[PDB]
């Protein structure tokens, strides 16, 4: 469809926003694992992969239907601490509150189009 | 590289020795 | 067309012998419309990329500034549709 | 990837954590014989760059790399000591107390101003986003 | 002509943002002592002008240029570490905290103040647009 | 210009 | 013809 | 398999 | 001149020396 085309790239960028806010959380919440390593995403990279699949054919109406079903980057340590543990608060706070800082925009940019694309139709 | 950047490859562990082995 | 090329060359000819439109005034407002509209959305896809040197100040203005246009594009199609309806409503 | 106001106040926020780390690490070593290898410990410091992204205009602030300072080790007579020298002085790490005490002081005020800075920032940068709804 | 409100409150909302920007950087460099020159960090403030054209009645706001601030350079006492004078007279940044916290409040103030000029100013051309309908 | 505003995108790529 | 704004401004300069 | 956190973990000791 | 109210002529450049 072309309303899928037109709103796919903040749909896919509102998505990665919301998975790696969950990464990041994660690593918040991981802070004294000993041994956790801090993981993350190449936000840029992984946009890219998303936006550059074949629904099995169903003969009849029994035949059932086709049925659906990120690569993650260590953070590079600044302090080494004694217990393995890689997490630094600072940095990941900040990218947290950018993250939904992020989130938050790509919210208003994509209700934005659908206004715009409801105020076009009502009449 | 730089501290905080990101990377495929997970941190060596982090040994603290009290004596020189 | 080779005849094509021929009536070209005939209305040159009709040129040398001699020695923009409302609807293409409602083509190039909506061409212009379109085209602001694009830039907004790609400055806004660039930006979410994350490449240096775009501000979030100037996304939020032209998002603001194409959201206007398009206000005022569909203004004028409502008002030009009335107009058209009340002409074709006259009785002969 | 970060706005330009976020990664130069985290560049700040960390860059503070950095000098507060050495500054402890130096506080608890200030009585300190040997290392783990029979050297004494060597006071160390932190050295502030200006992360010029930029051509001369703006940047947060790096740290290059932790250094050892060069100042002459405190000498004590305890010739019965196995890491006595010939003449009998073992070595004391250069560990001044005073100095790691205002560096303490002066990296956690630098580290709630920048915190400040951000939190400042931080209500201008949720009202930009209602510009556009 | 309430489309020239766009571009002058849009001008003043980078303005703000290039100079909370560089107060930002100023506070956040107080502690530094090198750059990557070597030279210390030289503290830096913007210059507001009129954004107006000859024969320009009024305008928005433009940064001209990024110039160093006038101050003495902090001197410190500390001929051991390894940057220093000929009398061991290391030059730190002349940043006045106070001053870059009060500049980097103003500019968000400032900004706060834009945003809402063009919030109502869009509200109104709305408004214009709905006018005999 | 020489100074990028503060709400944008880092000038480090 | 404008100025720094802010706290250079505002603070009592030097007399030349 | 992570194991103690803080105090315990953050202590020199030597491995066994 | 009432604050606030409408002139055709500029304020003059305002001062504020520390030793006269």
């Amino acid at each position: 469809d072309r309303l899928d085309a037109a709103l796919r790239f903040q749909q896919e960028a509102l998505n990665l926003r919301a998975q790696r806010q969950e990464i990041l959380a994660a690593n918040i919440a991981n802070a004294d694992t000993p041994g956790y390593q801090a993981r993350d995403i190449d936000f840029a990279s992984e946009l890219k992969k998303v936006m550059v699949g074949v629904a099995l054919t169903l003969t009849s109406s029994h035949h059932i239907p086709a049925q659906a079903v990120v690569d993650l980057l260590y953070r590079v340590p600044d302090q080494p601490s004694l217990d393995g543990n890689t997490v630094d608060m600072d940095r990941e706070r900040t990218q947290f509150a950018d993250n939904s800082l992020k989130y938050q925009m790509g919210l208003t940019v994509l209700g934005s189009q659908l206004k715009g694309m409801m105020n076009v139709l009502q009449g | 590289g730089v501290p905080g950047a990101l990377s495929n490859q997970p941190a060596p562990p982090n040994e603290a020795p009290i004596a020189t082995p | 067309a080779i005849q094509g090329i021929e009536g070209v060359i005939s209305q040159l000819q009709a040129t040398a012998m001699a020695a923009v439109s409302f609807a293409g005034q409602l083509h190039a407002a909506l061409d212009r419309i379109s085209d602001r509209q694009a830039a907004a959305r790609v400055q806004a896809e660039k930006f979410t990329l994350g490449e240096p040197g775009i501000a979030l100040n100037d996304v939020m203005a032209d998002m603001q500034k194409a959201s206007v246009s398009m206000q005022m594009g569909i203004q004028v199609r409502n008002k030009l549709v009335a107009a058209y309806q009340e002409v074709m409503s006259m009785q002969v | 990837a970060l706005l330009n106001i976020f990664d130069i106040a985290g560049s700040a926020l960390a860059a503070q954590s950095k000098r507060l780390n050495v500054a402890a690490s130096n506080l608890a070593n200030a009585d300190s014989v040997t290392g783990p290898d029979g050297q004494p410990y060597r006071a160390k410091q932190v050295v502030f760059q200006v992360d010029a992204a930029p051509g001369q205009a703006t940047g947060g602030v790096k740290v290059a790399s932790v250094i050892e300072s060069q100042a002459p080790e405190k000498l004590v007579y305890e010739p019965g000591n196995p890491l006595a020298d010939a003449n009998g002085y073992v070595k004391m790490p250069n560990v001044d107390v005073v100095g790691e005490m205002v560096n303490t002081m002066s990296a956690s005020r630098s580290y709630q101003a920048n915190i400040e800075v951000l939190n400042t920032v931080k209500s201008m940068m949720l009202k930009t986003l209602t510009l556009g709804q």
